[PDB]
């Protein structure tokens, strides 16, 4: 199938300035390329048709040019509701497929996160399981390392993580970090920690707590 | 205006008709040449009330809208008036939602009589797209 | 102007098939080509196939001939049909016409063979020691639960700032969330602060204080 890829996968940019997004395909399409604009929530919008036919109702800002293998979506001084995610696809060819994506992001000054960690509650000990959750809040940009270590050993399994989408108001980021145990093996360890390395600083950030100390 | 073959030729090709769907450029310039011998404007009315309009003679019984037919669909949503321009941007925006259907380029009667089998590159053929 | 929505069951169990119907109003459904589209977890878009005016429909090869797409008799509709579906199924699904104009608002379908299960919740209390800063922040977790959705509100809605809940994360098969609140640490627990977890599948709402 004719393969469409997207890069860079995110961008950031800040409201008042321009940018470009690329598509490019491993084989000519022509002017067979659509470019959408999708939102949480919502469905994909058409933003351009046949890689430079504007769309009714679409602002003019934005725009689309090139052919065969390479184009180009312009979105001309960048306003806030412009972002989210934007899409490009192929109907040259059967099957119809689209491009992996590129992410359109607030641009603000980076921020270190808060980081807060929480042991198992009693209840849930009480049921013969044990989570060690970490909150690390707030943080710009989303590019983030957090990792997990019981007894200086560092540890892999049973982590599960969640963030949260750009945020609206201060356009940051925030992340959730659990470490899952049975009550078994938690109480078989002395200390948990939870270690994040971000760019605002060469100094992790390190919370950490000991088995019924304070 | 009536186009010269190579001009449609890079017309069509800058438009994307070439290997759209499989379908060589040479497929579209010759259905365009026996079906309206590169006559933007050429119309033919039809036994019922539907007329043939464009490069490609669209009929206005399922295509476009031109007032005047009967059970018309409208299926490209466009004037049939529009599929008369100079510029065939809308023609080939509706040629291709017409062959994106099962029976491809069959659609167009001319092209299967007269291009459909033959070696339609011959009518790209000296020109220097 | 056309509009279009999905339907179907948001929950489809492995092997079984997968059926979702698209209503059209603006526009006659014979009169017209439509599309099918799914969004996977993600955010991946795949393009699953269309019909067009002589009945003809092209599949996306990627679905191993397991789709269906038909149009209705007389209702103005077309359907979607998954043989044999797989968590690999799990997604968003849209219809839209043809000329990608316009989008049904899209509806969420889960494969899973798993059961029913509230969840449990747990109040997530500061580790023990100092007032180690000028604020402070709580949480709560919500683990085990199935299907999706939960709906989590602080102090029944009346703490909204500071408020920080994570998109659900699949564990052991089931559903596990969790969400954090910041406020000025001489508040807690001076004035209380309570997790309200509901969670629609099982009719269950609890409530568990910080």
């Amino acid at each position: 199938d004719i393969v469409l890829t997207q890069s860079p996968a995110t961008l950031s940019v800040t409201p008042g300035d321009s940018v470009s997004l690329s598509c490019r395909a491993s084989q000519s399409i022509s002017n067979n390329l659509h470019w959408y604009q999708q939102k949480s929530h919502e469905s994909p919008r058409l933003l351009i048709k046949y890689a430079s036919q504007s769309i009714s109702g679409i602002p003019s800002r934005f725009s689309g040019s090139g052919s065969g293998t390479d184009f180009t979506l312009s979105i001309n001084s960048v306003e806030t509701e412009d972002f989210g995610m934007y899409f490009c696809q192929q109907s040259n060819s059967w099957p119809y497929t689209f491009g992996g994506g590129t992410k359109l992001e607030i641009k603000r000054a980076d921020a270190a996160p808060t980081v807060s960690i929480f042991p198992p509650s009693s209840e849930q000990l009480t049921s013969g399981g044990a989570s060690v959750v970490c909150f690390l809040n707030n943080f710009y940009p989303k590019d983030i390392n957090v990792k997990w270590k019981i007894d200086g050993s560092e540890r892999q399994n049973g982590v599960l993580n969640s963030w949260t989408d750009q945020d609206s108001k201060d356009s940051t980021y925030s992340m959730s970090s659990t470490l899952t145990l049975t009550k078994d093996e938690y109480e078989r360890h002395n200390s948990y920690t939870c270690e994040a390395t971000h760019k605002t600083s060469t100094s992790p950030i390190v919370k950490s707590f000991n088995r019924n100390e304070c | 205006k009536v186009f010269g073959r190579c001009e449609l030729a890079a017309a069509m090709k800058r438009h994307g008709l070439d290997n759209y769907r499989g379908y060589s450029l040479g497929n579209w310039v010759c259905a365009a040449k026996f079906e309206s011998n590169f006559n933007t404007q050429a119309t033919n009315r039809n036994t019922d009330g539907s007329t043939d309009y464009g490069i490609l003679q669209i009929n206005s019984r399922w295509w476009c809208n031109d007032g005047r037919t009967p059970g018309s669909r409208n299926l490209c949503n466009i004037p049939c008036s529009a599929l008369l321009s100079s510029d065939i941007t809308a023609s080939v925006n509706c040629a291709k939602k017409i062959v994106s259907d099962g029976n491809g380029m069959n659609a167009w009667v001319a092209w299967r009589n007269r291009c459909k089998g033959t070696d339609v590159q011959a009518w790209i053929r000296g020109c220097r797209l | 102007e056309v509009q279009l929505q999905e339907s179907g069951p948001s929950l489809v169990k492995p092997s079984q098939t997968l059926s979702l119907t698209c209503s059209v109003t603006g526009d006659s459904i014979t009169s017209d080509y439509w599309s099918w589209i799914r969004k996977f977890p993600g955010n991946k878009l795949e393009y699953m196939g269309y019909i067009s005016y002589s009945g003809s429909t092209y599949y996306h090869p990627s679905l191993k001939s397991r789709i269906s797409i038909t149009r209705d008799t007389s209702k103005n509709q077309y359907y979607l049909q998954l043989n044999s579906v797989t968590t690999e199924d799990t997604a968003t699904y849209y219809c839209a016409r043809w000329e990608m104009d316009y989008w049904g608002q899209g509806t969420s379908v889960t494969v899973s063979s798993a059961k029913t299960t509230a969840p449990s919740v747990y109040p997530l209390a500061p580790v023990c020691g100092d007032t180690t800063g000028s604020s402070v922040t709580l949480g709560c977790l919500v683990k085990g639960y199935f299907p999706e959705p939960v709906t989590l509100t602080w102090n029944s809605g009346s703490l909204s700032s500071g408020v920080h809940t994570f998109p659900a994360v699949l564990q052991s098969d089931l559903y596990t969330l969790s969400s954090s609140v910041t406020v000025t640490s001489s508040t807690w627990p001076s004035q209380s602060i309570t997790c309200n977890v509901a969670h629609p599948a099982s009719s269950t709402k609890v409530d568990k204080k910080i």
